[PDB]
């Protein structure tokens, strides 16, 4: 379910591409190398994919990269003293919504939602939802934000 | 003489088959209605997989309700008249028949995806495959019936025309793909997930077992439509009664299947 959640509100690419800043990337936003040479880009790739060298990957391949990035993200969540305790207190669905926010704005971006985070840890989900919505975030990607917020409010996958 | 009394006897056994066929369809339709409202009541109606079940049930309700209307076109006067409402009834019935195959394929696609990839948005894909793709297929078939076989309320059997392959070929093809799905699900369940107990694994072995039970029940029905029964009195009567019981309780079996996977 979490793979389909992020596929939905971020997208999925199967051949290596350069991002807005010019680095080599693939899958659901997995950066491969800031090295400008494609040599290092495809090299680091097969070292990761450990498959027959190529620039196209498997839908299967994307999910294995995606799972690496989910790990790195949870590692960063537990290292952050404003995020650790909220995460530890949440069910599996609501944890997924928190990982979603971290993919979009990073750990320090999410730590800034201090009121909302205390709502969530107080399992007080109605009024958390109104806080999350008075923000520049909600205003800039309002479809993604509504889906993530509804997932906090209900604890179900119903919105995806 | 003795021919006529042999003709009257058959009328009895045909009239008995007809009674089995009306009875089964009434029982099936009530069973699907009961199963439908049960699904609609649960809060679990918002999970993707229960959206799929309820649309599957709906598709079978429409086909089984339409069967009754079809019976009113099997009148010889109506059948030969090829009146307009008569062809529209036949097309609606075949459309619903195609949606029954495509929603079962929808079930197979979801089960294969649920064990390989970790709801209201994703549903539109299944709605599009189950209700959507059959619509142009039936239109295509109706254009065919118009220019090459415009008779008998489009429910004729005429040797040499293959106009019905236009909608029967797609049916066999999605069945063929569901067979590939099933081998890989079994393959995956028995190698990689042999020791697993994710929630979607338990519920997946339940599906595979139920699918293996249902598949022969429903399969006999479709293979018998190819047998020539034979002229033995015992052979005919049994062929006619076994077929009428299996065809007419199909809706019943499916409602049992669907409710089982609710657990
Ligand atoms: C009722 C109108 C058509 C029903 N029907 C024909 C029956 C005679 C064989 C059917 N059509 C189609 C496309 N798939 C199926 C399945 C099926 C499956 O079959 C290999 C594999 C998987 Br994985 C899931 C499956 O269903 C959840 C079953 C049990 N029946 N079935
Ligand atoms: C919630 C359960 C209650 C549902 C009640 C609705 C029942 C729907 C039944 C429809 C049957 C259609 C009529 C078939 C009668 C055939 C009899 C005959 O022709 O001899
Ligand atoms: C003046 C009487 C002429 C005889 C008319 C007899 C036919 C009357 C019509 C019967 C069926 C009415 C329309 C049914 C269409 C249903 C379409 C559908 O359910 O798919
Ligand atoms: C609950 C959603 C149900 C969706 C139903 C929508 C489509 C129903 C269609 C019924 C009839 C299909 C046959 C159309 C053939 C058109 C050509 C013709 O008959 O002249
Ligand atoms: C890339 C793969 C996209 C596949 C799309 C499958 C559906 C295409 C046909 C949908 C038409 C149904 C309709 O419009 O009635
Ligand atoms: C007889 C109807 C059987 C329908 C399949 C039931 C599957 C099961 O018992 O697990």
């Amino acid at each position: 379910n979490i793979f389909e959640m992020l596929r939905i509100d971020e997208g999925l690419r199967l051949k290596i591409y350069k991002d807005t800043e010019g680095y080599y990337t693939i899958g659901i936003g997995h950066l491969l190398t800031k090295s400008p040479s494609l040599s290092v880009a495809k090299s680091e790739l097969d070292k990761a994919i450990g498959r027959n060298s190529n620039g196209v990957i498997t839908k299967d391949e994307a999910e294995k990269l995606f799972n690496q990035d989910v790990d790195a993200a949870v590692r960063g969540i537990l290292r952050n003293a404003k995020l650790k305790p909220v995460y530890d207190s949440l069910d599996a669905v609501r944890r997924s919504a928190l990982i979603n926010m971290v993919f979009q704005m990073g750990e320090t971006g999410v730590a800034g939602f201090t009121n909302s985070l205390r709502m969530l840890q107080q399992k007080r989900w109605d009024e958390a939802a109104v806080n999350l919505a008075k923000s520049r975030w909600y205003n800039q990607t309002p479809n993604r934000a509504k889906r993530v917020i509804a997932t906090f409010r209900t604890g179900t996958w119903d919105a995806y | 003489m003795e021919i006529l009394n042999e003709e009257k006897k058959s009328k009895v056994h045909y009239h008995v088959a007809a009674i089995i066929n009306y009875l089964g369809h009434c029982i099936s339709l009530v069973a699907l209605l009961v199963a439908f409202v049960l699904f609609l009541r649960a809060r679990s109606i918002r999970c993707l997989r229960n959206i799929i079940h309820a649309n599957l049930i709906a598709a079978f309700i429409l086909r089984n309700a339409t069967w009754f209307v079809v019976q009113l076109t099997m009148s010889p006067e109506v059948h030969q008249s090829n009146v307009g409402w008569c062809r529209l009834v036949t097309a609606a019935y075949n459309y619903f028949h195609v949606t029954n195959f495509f929603w079962m394929f929808g079930e197979g696609c979801y089960l294969h995806t649920a064990i390989v990839l970790t709801d209201r948005l994703r549903a539109w894909m299944f709605i599009c495959i189950g209700w959507g793709v059959p619509f142009p297929i039936i239109v295509a078939w109706a254009i065919g019936k118009l220019y090459y076989d415009n008779e008998k309320c489009w429910a004729g059997k005429r040797p040499g025309v293959y106009t019905d392959y236009i909608y029967q070929g797609p049916m066999a093809l999605v069945l063929l793909i569901n067979f590939i799905f099933l081998f890989n699900i079994v393959r995956i369940l028995m190698t990689k997930l042999r020791a697993s107990t994710t929630s979607e694994t338990i519920q997946a072995r339940k599906a595979v077992k139920a699918t293996l039970v249902l598949l022969p029940l429903l399969g006999i029905t479709y293979m018998l439509a190819f047998v020539n029964p034979g002229e033995d009195e015992v052979s005919r009567v049994v062929f006619i009664y076994f077929n009428a019981f299996l065809e007419s309780f199909q809706g019943f079996f499916v409602s049992v299947f669907a409710c089982f996977l609710n657990s």
